C-alpha cells in the first residue's frame, strides 16, 4: 500500500535499531505461546510446551531470524510486496496450507514485540505505519491462495 | 428218386457235383405230346441236345432240367417198362437245374415220360404222356 | 570439492535440491496426518476413566462376595446350597469383569504405544529436517555457483530456470530416484553417505507414522469391546447388588458360630 | 427276380401260347402303335397299318426273342446279349417304351388266354417282361 | 438399438449377443456376446475383435419322414437330395454334403461324354437342382483319382446355397454304418415301373446286405479265379472293399436308372441326425437284380475333406 | 381328352357289359399282387400275402366296387374329368400322398382285366380308346398335386 | 449403439447395463441389465419395464482428511458444508443431509427476524452456499416443533443439487456416536481470533464431553433447583437430553460465532463413512467457555425423515 | 330316429362326420409311420444270424474245453496247474459268451414284441375303419337329409357348404371334442355308444403304435450291445482256438491212464 | 479460559498499571483510530484528534470497565452485563472491532510496561481481553 | 494455616462449607502499601466490604480472597503480633476463593499483612508489608 515519506522514514529508521539476531525469534516464540495451535507446524523444534522452553529452544530464534529477515525484505521493497513474497506465498499456501489468518496473527505479535523493545518511542503514528506493513506482508504472503 | 424229384434235389451231397467225366455223345431229340406236337412245357424245361454217356453195359442218357424244385414226378419208360432213374448233380436256386441219368437199351429211339409239376403245396399238374424222340438211335460204345 | 557438468547434471542436481528440500515439508504433513490418532487415543483414556466409575458399584458388590467367601473359607467352601448356587448366578458377571480388566488394559497399552511411535515419528521428522535442509543447502551452493560459473551458457540458463521448492510431495521412492540420478553422473556430489541419512531418517519416520495408524486401529477395536462388556456390568449392577447381600445368612454361619467357641 | 415259381409259370403260360407266339407278337405291336402313337417314331419306314406284312413279320422276330428268353430263362442276359446292344446303343430306344410294349404284351396275352391269366401268372408274366425289358435297357447311356 | 431411454445422472453400457438364424449355427470360442468400448469398439472378452460366423446344420431336416416302389415325398423330408440332368435330358442323382458341394458318381458325370473328357469339359454341360425347382449354378467338378474303382464325383457350386427346410446338407458319418443290421433311406429322381423318370421325389427303406452274398450274386465268386459275369441285368456293378450292397425293399421296391448319386442315408436315433453312409453307384438293378450297390462314404472321407480345401 | 364318337360308342357299349360287382375288385387285387408295394395302403383289409387271399378277401372286392364306380363316373363325364375327380384328387394327393404313378399302374391293370373278360372283343382300337380314359382319369386324379 | 457389424446368416440380441456416474449409486432390484424385445421393449427379467434411478452417495468425500484455531481446508474435505448468510451479512452454518435438504439451527434461521416470524417469512430472506461459490436457491424452510428446546431447522432446496467431489451430502447415523471417547470433526464458516468471519473453510477435531461436567459448567447443577446461570460468556446454551457437548481442541482451538449449523461429523473407520452425529447449536463459547454444545442427530431422526416426505 | 336342428347342430354333425371319416385316414398314416420299426427289427434278425456264424469258431472251441473238462471230472477237477489256469484265461471269454446269449435273446424278444404290437396296431386300424366309416356314413344321412329337408333355409345353406373330408388329421383329442359338441345339443344322434367304439379302437390302435416305437427302441439298444461283445469273441477266436487245444496233455491224463486199468 | 495462573497474572500486571490505567485507555484508543481508521465510524461526534479531552475521558471509562473486570474477574458477565447489552444491542459494534482494540491495548501495555510483559503474561493478558471482548459480543445478533 | 494458603485449600472438608451463619457487620477497608498508595494486587484480590462476625470474645473478621490457589503466605498482624489465621470455606476452581477468619481486639483499625504469591513451582512474589485500614474501628457486639 502507499506510505507517506515520513511514515517510511519513521519506519525504516526504527527498523534500523531492531536487533536482527533476536526480535524475529521472539515474535515467533510468542505466537507459539499465545496462539498454541500454530505449534502444530513447528513441533519438530523440540519441546514447545512451556513458554520458557519455546523462548529458549535454539531452533526457534534460529527460525525467527529467517522470518525476521523475510520481513526485512518487505520494508526493502514495499511496492512489490506480492512479488517479494510470491515464492514464500507458495511455501505456505500451496505446499503447507497455513490459514492466512495466522500471518496477521504473527505480524501483530511482531508489532507487540516491537512495541516491547522500543517503549514510548514506538508511537501511535509509527504503529499505524507498521500496521500497514504487517498487513501488506500478510496479504502478499496469502496471494497464491487465490 | 423218380417218385419225387423236388424232394430228390434236397440231398446236399449232390450240389455242383461233377457229372461230366468220361466219353459222351450229343444227340438232339424232340419232345412231343400224344398228338405229336411239341410238348412246350417239357420243350422249355429240358436242354437240347442231350449228353449220352458211355458205359460197360448200356449207354446212360443225361437230362438237363430247369426249375427242378417245381418238378415232382419224372418217370422215364422204354418199351413201356420203368427205367431206374437217378439224380446225379443239382445246381442251386438261381440255377435250379437237376441232372438225371438212366440206362437205355442199344437201339432205342422213342422214350415215354410220365411227369408232373407242382409249385410248393399247390395244384399238381400231371403230364400224362410225353414222347421223347432222339434224332438218331442210341448205341453204347464200350470201346472208349 | 568441485561442482558442475553439462546442462543435464545441473538439473539432475536441481531435482535433488528440490527433493532434498521437500523432505522437511512432506514429513511435516505426515506427522499432522497423525494428530487424529493422538487425540483419539486420548479420548479413549477419558472414556476408560468414565467406565471405571460406571461399573464401580458392580465391582464393589462383586468384591463383597469375594471377601465374604473368605470368612466362608471355614464352613462355606463346601456345598452351602444358597451360597454355592450364587457362583452359578455370578457365572457371566465374573466373565465380563475378566474381559473388562483385560480389554481396558489393551486400549491402555495400545495408547502407550501410539504415543511412543508418534514420538519416534516426531524425532525422525526433526532429524530429517536437519539432514535434508543441510544437504539441500549444499547442493545449492553448486546450483548457485552454476549461476555465473564461467558456464556452458546453456548451463547458465539451466540454473535461473530452477526454483527452490519441488512442485509435489516425496515418496521414499522419488527421493532414492533423486539420489539415483545424482550418484552415477556427477559424482561431483560424492556426498551420497549423507543423502543416506536423510532417506534413512525419512524411512524411519514414515515407519512410525504407519506404526500409529496400525497401532491406533487395533486400539479402537479394543475400545469397542470395552464399551460393550461395560454395559453388561452396569445393567447387572442391581443383580449383583442383591447377590452380595444374599450372602447375608452366610454371615450368620459366622455370627451364630463365632460367639460360642 | 424270377423264383422257381415264376419260372414255371412263364414256361407253362408261354407254352399254352404255342405257334400263336408269332401272331401275338404282331397283335401286341399293333396295340402299341394304336395305343401309344409315339412308339411309331422308331419305325419310320415300316408300313404300320392293319395286319401289314412288315408289322406281322417283325412280330415273329419279337416273338422269337421272347421264346428264346424262356428257352434259357435261367440266363437271360447271355441269351439277349446281342439284343442288349441293339436297342441300347445302335437303336437307342427310350426305356419307357419297353414298358408300353410290356403292357401291350400283357393286354394281348390276356385277350387270347383267359384261363391261364390267373393273378399268380399275371405276376410272373410281368416280372418276366420286366426282367427282359430291363436287360435291353440297362446298357442305355 | 431402438435407443434406450436415459436415466437421471446415469449412463448405458451396450452389449450385443450374436445368434444364428434358422437352420444355422454359431461358430466361435466365442461365447457370442460383444460389449461396446470407451474406444467404441465391439469386444468379446474371449476372442476380442473377431466376430462369429453362421455355419449350416446338417442331418436335421425340418420335417423328417415319420425307384420302382413307393413313399411319395409329401413334406420334403430329403432336403439334401439333388436332381441333376445331363446334356441330353438324362436325369441323375447327387447329394448335398455342405453349403457349397454335392457328392455324385463318376458315372453320372460322364454321361454324354467320352472317356477322354476331363472335368473342365463336363462342368458346363450339367444342369443342377436342389429343393423344388431351385437352380444352383455350377463352378467346377472334380473326380476321384480312382474313378473306375471308387465311383464318385464332387460338385462345387459357384456360391454357397441358402439352407432351409427344403434345401440343406447331410452329415458325413464319423461312425460307419455299412454293416448288416443297419437300415437306410434312399431318395431318388430315377425311373419307376413305367420306366418314366419320376414326377415326384420318392424314397424307400432298404436293409444293407451281406457283402459275400452280394458278391456271389453278381460275380460268382468271392475268389477271383472263379469270377464270371452272373449279373441279372446286362451290366456289372463295381465291387471292392470301398463298396457295400443294399438289399431289396420289404415290398420289392427297388432303385433303378437315375438313382445313382442319391445317398443311402442312415438316421441315427440316439443323436437324431441324418448321415450319408453311402452314395449309389449301381442303379441298374431294378426288378430283376437283387442288390443295388453303394460306395461307403467313410472310405472317400480323407479325399473329400482334401478336395474341399480348394 | 377328345374322343371320336365311335371311340366313345365302342367304349360305353363295352362298359355296359362290364360286371360292376366284380371287375373293379379284380383290377384292385391284381394291383396288390403285381405291384406289392401298394399293399401298404390297404393292409387294413386282412391278409394280403398270397394272391388267393387278396382275390378272396371280401373287403377287396368291396373296395374295388367303389373304385370301379369311381371309374364309371369318368366315362359319364369325360369333358370334366378334373372336376369329377377333384375331390378324389384331394383324398389321395393331399391327405394320403399316393404317388401319382400308381393311378396309371392301376388304370392299366384295369385295362388288363378288361381285356381278360372280353377276349378278342377287346380290340386294339377299343384299348387305344380306353388308354385315353385310364390316363385322363389318372391325371385328373393327380391334379391337386400341382 | 455404434452399430455392431453383421455376420452371415445371423442376428443380434441387444442388452444394456445401466450404471450410475461418479459419486452416485444404482437403486433397483434391479440387477441393472435390460434386454431388447421382439416387442422392441427394454426389459429386465426382475423388474421388467422399470428403469433404475441414480441416488447420491453420502459420507464418501473424494478427498478426505489425513473456528479460532486451525486446519485450513486445502482439498475441500468437507463437501457437505454450507455457508448461509442472513439478510444483514451475518455468516452462519448449515449441512447437507441429502440432494435436496440441509440441516441448520432454529437460531441461525431466526437472525434478523422477530419471534413472531414464521417459516414463510424467513425463507426468501436467506442466501445459501455450497461447495465453492455455488449458489443454491431456496424453496421452503421448516422448523422443529420444539425449536426452543431442540434447536434445529430444515432447508429445502428448490431443486436437487448435483453431487461431486466438493458438494455432497453427509450420512445420518444409524448408530449414535455422542458418547465420550468418540472424536468428531467440525467444519465452519464462523469467526476467528481476529473475530473476522473466516476467509477459508476451516475445521477442528474435538472430543465429545461428559454431559454432567458440561452441565455443571454452564448451569451449576445437574439438579434443577440448584441451577444458576454460570456461563462464561453472556448467554446460556440449550441443555437437555437432546443435546451433547464437545470439549475444546488439543491446542485450545474452539468454535465461535457462525459455527452453528455446522455438523459435528464423526468418521467411522470400519465402514469408512462420514456421519453427522450432531449439529452445532451454541457457537458462542470461543476462547472463554469450555464447551460448544450440539443437538444429537439421532434424536431428530424420526422428525427429519417425516419432513422430507413433503 | 330324426335328424336336424338350428344351423349350429348341422355343423356339430358336419364336424363329426369329418372327424369320423378322417379316423380311417389318420390311423392309416400312423400304421405306416411304423414300417420303419418292422423292417428294422427284421434286419436285426439278419445280423443276429450273421453273428452266430461269426463267433461259431470261438464257441466250438469253448465247447471243446467244456467237453474236455468232463473226462477231466475224474483226475482233473483238482488243481491240475496247466488246466485250472486255463479257466483263468477264459475268464472274459465266458463273460462275453454269457452276455451274447443274453443280449441276442433280448433283441429276439424285442423283435417278437414289435410285430405283435404292430399287429395289434393293425387290427385296431381295421376295426376303427369299419366303426368310423359306418358311423360317419350314418351322420351323413342326416347331413344329406338336411339338404332339402324342409329347412331352416340357413340350415339348407349349412349343408352344401360342408365337404366330405376334414382339412386335418385327428387326435384322440379332436375326436372326443367332436363327440363332445355332438352329445349335448342334438342328442338327435344318441348313437354315442358307437362313437365310443371308434374312439376306443382308435385309442387301442395308437396305444400299440407307441408300443412299437417304445419296444423297438430298446431293441436297438440291445442290438448295439450285441455287435460289441461279438467282436470280443471273434478277435479272441485265435486265443480260444489254442486254449482248447492246450487241454491236449489233459487228454494224456486220460490216454496214459485209461489203458492200464 | 483464565486459570488461576492467568487470573494472578492479569491482576499483578494491571496493578503495575495503577493510576495510569486511565491514561493508557486513551493512548490505546488513539492507536486504534490511527491504526484502523474504520473504528472511527462508531464515534462520529467525538473530536478524535490528538489528546482530545473527549478521547481522553472516554478512555477513563474504558479503563474503568477493565479494572472492574479484573476486580471481579471470577465473574465477568455479571460485572460486564450492562456493557454486554450496550455494545451488542444499542450500539451494535461489529465483533471484529474489539479484537483491534484488544490488540491496541496489548501494544499499549507493551510500550509502558517492558518488565511485566513476559510471554506468560502476554498469554493471560490476551486471554483476559479475549474473555472480555467475547462477553460484550456474545449478545450480538 | 497461614504458612501456606494454597496447601490449606486442599483440605476437602472445607469446600462450599457454610461460613455465613450468625450476626455480622460490613466494614469497608482500604489496602495500602508502605507509601500509603493502594496495594493493587491485594486490592484486586480481596472483597470490599468485609464481613465481620460477632462472637463471645473478640469479633472475627472474614476475608474473601480470589486465586487462593496462587496465594502462599498470608499472615495478618495486629500491633505487630501474629493473629491465629484459619481457613473456614473454599470455593473450587472456576471460583478459587478462600475464606479466612481471625480475631481482632476491640478498637483495632489498622492491620498488617505479610503475604506472597507463587504460581505452581515458579517464582515466589513476596509482598512485604500491606496495611489494611478499616474505614471505621472494629468493635465486638456479644449482645446479638
Ligand atoms: C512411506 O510414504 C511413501 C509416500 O511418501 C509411501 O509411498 C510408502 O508406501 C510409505 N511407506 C510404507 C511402508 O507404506
Ligand atoms: C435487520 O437488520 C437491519 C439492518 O439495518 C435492521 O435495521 C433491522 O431492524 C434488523 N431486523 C431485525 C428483526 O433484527
Ligand atoms: C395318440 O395320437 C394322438 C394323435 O392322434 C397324439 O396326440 C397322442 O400323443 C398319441 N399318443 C398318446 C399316448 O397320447
Amino acid at each position: 500500500v502507499h506510505l507517506t515519506p515520513e511514515e517510511k522514514s519513521a519506519v525504516t529508521a526504527l527498523w534500523g535499531k531492531v536487533n536482527v539476531d533476536e526480535v524475529g525469534g521472539e515474535a515467533l516464540g510468542r505466537l507459539l505461546v499465545v496462539y498454541p495451535w500454530t505449534q502444530r507446524f513447528f513441533e519438530s523444534f523440540g519441546d514447545l510446551s512451556t513458554p520458557d522452553a519455546v523462548m529458549g529452544n535454539p531452533k526457534v530464534k534460529a527460525h525467527g531470524k529467517k522470518v525476521l529477515g523475510a520481513f526485512s525484505d518487505g520494508l526493502a521493497h514495499l511496492d512489490n510486496l506480492k512479488g517479494t513474497f510470491a515464492t514464500l506465498s507458495e511455501l505456505h499456501c500451496d505446499k503447507l496450507h497455513v490459514d492466512p489468518e495466522n500471518f496477521r496473527l504473527l505480524g501483530n505479535v511482531l508489532v507487540c514485540v516491537l512495541a516491547h523493545h522500543f517503549g514510548k518511542e514506538f508511537t501511535p503514528p509509527v504503529q499505524a505505519a507498521y500496521q500497514k506493513v504487517v498487513a501488506g506482508v500478510a496479504n502478499a504472503l496469502a496471494h497464491k491462495y487465490h | 428218386a423218380d417218385e419225387s424229384l423236388k424232394d430228390a434235389i434236397k440231398d446236399p451231397a449232390l450240389e455242383n457235383k461233377e457229372h461230366d467225366i468220361g466219353p459222351r455223345e450229343q444227340v438232339n431229340f424232340q419232345l412231343l405230346d400224344k398228338n405229336n406236337e411239341t410238348q412246350y412245357y417239357h420243350f422249355f424245361s429240358i436242354k437240347d441236345p442231350a449228353d449220352v454217356y458211355y458205359t460197360k453195359k448200356k449207354a446212360e442218357v443225361e437230362l438237363d432240367i430247369n426249375t427242378a424244385s417245381t418238378w415232382k414226378k419224372f418217370e422215364v419208360y422204354e418199351n413201356n417198362q420203368k427205367l431206374p432213374v437217378r439224380l446225379v448233380s443239382y445246381s442251386p436256386v438261381p440255377e435250379d437245374h437237376a441232372y438225371i441219368r438212366f440206362p437205355v437199351s442199344d437201339g432205342t429211339q422213342e422214350l415215354k415220360i410220365v411227369s408232373s409239376t407242382q409249385i410248393d403245396d399247390g395244384e399238381e399238374t400231371n403230364y400224362d404222356y410225353t414222347k421223347l424222340v432222339f434224332a438218331k438211335p442210341i448205341y453204347n460204345d464200350p470201346s472208349l | 570439492a568441485e561442482g558442475l557438468k553439462t546442462k543435464d547434471e545441473v538439473e539432475k542436481a536441481c531435482h535433488l535440491a528440490q527433493q532434498l528440500k521437500e523432505v522437511s515439508i512432506t514429513l511435516g504433513v505426515i506427522y499432522r496426518t497423525t494428530e487424529r490418532h493422538s487425540v483419539q487415543v486420548e479420548a479413549h483414556k477419558t472414556a476408560i476413566d468414565k467406565h471405571a466409575d460406571a461399573v464401580s458399584r458392580a465391582v464393589e458388590a462383586l468384591t463383597r462376595v469375594d471377601v465374604a467367601l473368605q470368612r466362608l473359607k471355614e464352613l462355606g467352601k463346601a456345598n452351602d446350597t444358597k451360597a454355592v448356587k450364587i457362583i452359578e448366578n455370578i457365572t457371566s458377571a465374573r466373565e465380563n469383569l475378566a474381559l473388562f480388566n483385560n480389554e481396558t488394559q489393551a486400549v491402555l497399552t495400545a495408547r502407550d504405544h501410539v504415543h511412543k511411535h508418534r514420538a519416534a515419528a516426531l524425532q525422525g521428522w526433526s532429524d530429517a529436517k536437519e539432514k535434508g535442509d543441510a544437504a539441500a543447502e549444499d547442493v545449492w551452493v553448486l546450483l548457485n555457483a552454476a549461476k555465473k560459473g564461467n558456464g556452458s551458457a546453456d548451463v547458465k540458463a539451466a540454473a535461473e530456470k530452477c526454483s527452490r521448492y519441488s512442485s509435489s510431495s516425496t515418496s521414499e521412492t522419488e527421493l532414492q530416484k533423486a539420489i539415483d540420478a545424482a550418484a552415477n553422473v556427477g559424482g561431483l556430489s560424492a556426498h551420497k553417505s549423507k543423502y543416506g541419512d536423510v532417506l534413512n531418517k525419512f524411512k524411519l519416520s514414515n515407519a512410525s507414522v504407519g506404526a500409529v495408524r496400525d497401532t491406533s486401529g487395533r486400539g479402537g477395536k479394543h475400545m469397542e469391546k470395552v464399551n460393550n462388556v461395560a454395559k453388561l456390568l452396569k445393567d447387572a449392577e442391581v443383580s449383583l447388588a442383591a447377590a452380595a447381600a444374599e450372602i447375608e445368612e452366610v454371615k450368620n454361619a459366622h455370627e451364630t458360630k463365632a460367639q460360642e467357641e | 427276380v424270377l423264383s422257381p415259381a415264376d419260372k414255371t409259370n412263364v414256361k407253362a403260360a408261354w407254352g399254352k401260347v404255342g405257334a400263336h407266339a408269332g401272331e401275338y407278337g404282331a397283335e401286341a405291336l399293333e396295340r402299341m402303335f394304336l395305343s401309344f402313337p409315339t412308339t411309331k417314331t422308331y419305325f419310320p419306314h415300316f408300313d404300320l397299318s392293319h395286319g401289314s406284312a412288315q408289322v406281322k413279320g417283325h412280330g415273329k422276330k419279337v416273338a422269337d426273342a421272347l421264346t428264346n428268353a424262356v428257352a434259357h430263362v435261367d440266363d437271360m442276359p447271355n441269351a439277349l446279349s446281342a439284343l442288349s446292344d441293339l436297342h441300347a446303343h445302335k437303336l437307342r430306344v427310350d426305356p419307357v417304351n419297353f414298358k408300353l410294349l410290356s403292357h401291350c404284351l400283357l393286354v394281348t396275352l390276356a385277350a387270347h388266354l383267359p384261363a391261364e391269366f390267373t393273378p399268380a401268372v399275371h405276376a410272373s408274366l410281368d416280372k418276366f417282361l420286366a426282367s427282359v425289358s430291363t436287360v435291353l435297357t440297362s446298357k442305355y447311356r | 438399438c431402438p435407443k434406450p431411454p436415459e436415466i437421471a445422472h446415469g449412463y448405458v453400457e451396450h452389449s450385443v449377443r450374436y445368434q444364428c438364424k434358422n437352420y444355422y449355427k454359431l461358430r466361435t470360442e466365442g461365447d457370442g456376446v460383444y460389449t461396446l468400448n470407451n474406444e467404441k469398439q465391439w469386444i468379446n472378452k474371449a476372442v476380442g475383435d473377431k466376430l462369429p460366423e453362421c455355419e449350416a446344420v446338417c442331418g436335421k431336416p425340418k420335417n423328417p419322414a415319420n425307384i420302382l416302389g413307393g413313399h411319395l415325398d409329401a413334406k420334403g423330408s430329403f432336403p439334401w437330395q439333388a436332381k441333376m440332368v445331363s446334356h441330353h435330358n438324362l436325369t441323375t442323382g447327387a447329394t448335398l454334403i455342405n453349403e457349397q458341394w454335392l457328392l455324385t458318381t463318376a458315372k453320372n458325370l460322364f454321361l454324354n461324354h467320352s472317356e477322354n473328357a476331363t472335368a473342365k469339359d463336363i462342368a458346363p454341360t450339367l444342369t443342377l437342382y436342389v429343393g423344388k425347382k431351385q437352380l444352383v449354378e455350377i463352378e467346377k467338378v472334380v473326380l476321384h483319382p480312382n474313378y473306375s474303382q471308387v465311383d464318385i464325383g464332387l460338385i462345387k457350386l459357384k456360391q454357397k446355397v441358402s439352407v432351409n427346410e427344403r434345401v440343406m446338407p447331410i452329415c458325413l458319418p464319423s461312425k460307419d454304418y455299412a454293416e448288416v443290421g443297419r437300415v437306410g433311406y434312399v431318395s431318388g429322381w430315377g425311373r419307376n415301373a413305367n420306366f418314366k423318370f419320376t414326377d415326384h421325389l420318392k424314397y424307400v427303406m432298404l436293409p444293407v446286405a451281406d457283402q459275400d452274398q452280394c458278391i456271389r450274386h453278381y460275380e460268382g465268386s468271392t475268389v477271383p479265379e472263379k469270377k464270371t459275369p452272373k449279373s441279372p441285368v446286362g451290366v456289372q456293378p463295381i465291387l471292392n472293399e470301398h463298396t457295400f450292397c443294399a438289399g431289396m425293399s420289404k415290398y420289392q421296391e427297388d432303385t433303378c436308372y437315375g438313382d445313382a448319386g442319391s445317398a443311402f442315408a442312415v438316421h441315427d436315433l440316439e443323436e437324431d441326425t441324418w448321415y450319408a453312409t453311402g452314395i449309389l453307384s449301381f442303379d441298374k438293378s431294378c426288378a430283376v437284380a437283387e442288390y443295388g450297390v453303394y460306395v461307403k462314404v467313410t472310405s472317400i472321407q480323407d479325399w473329400v475333406q482334401k478336395t474341399i480345401a480348394e
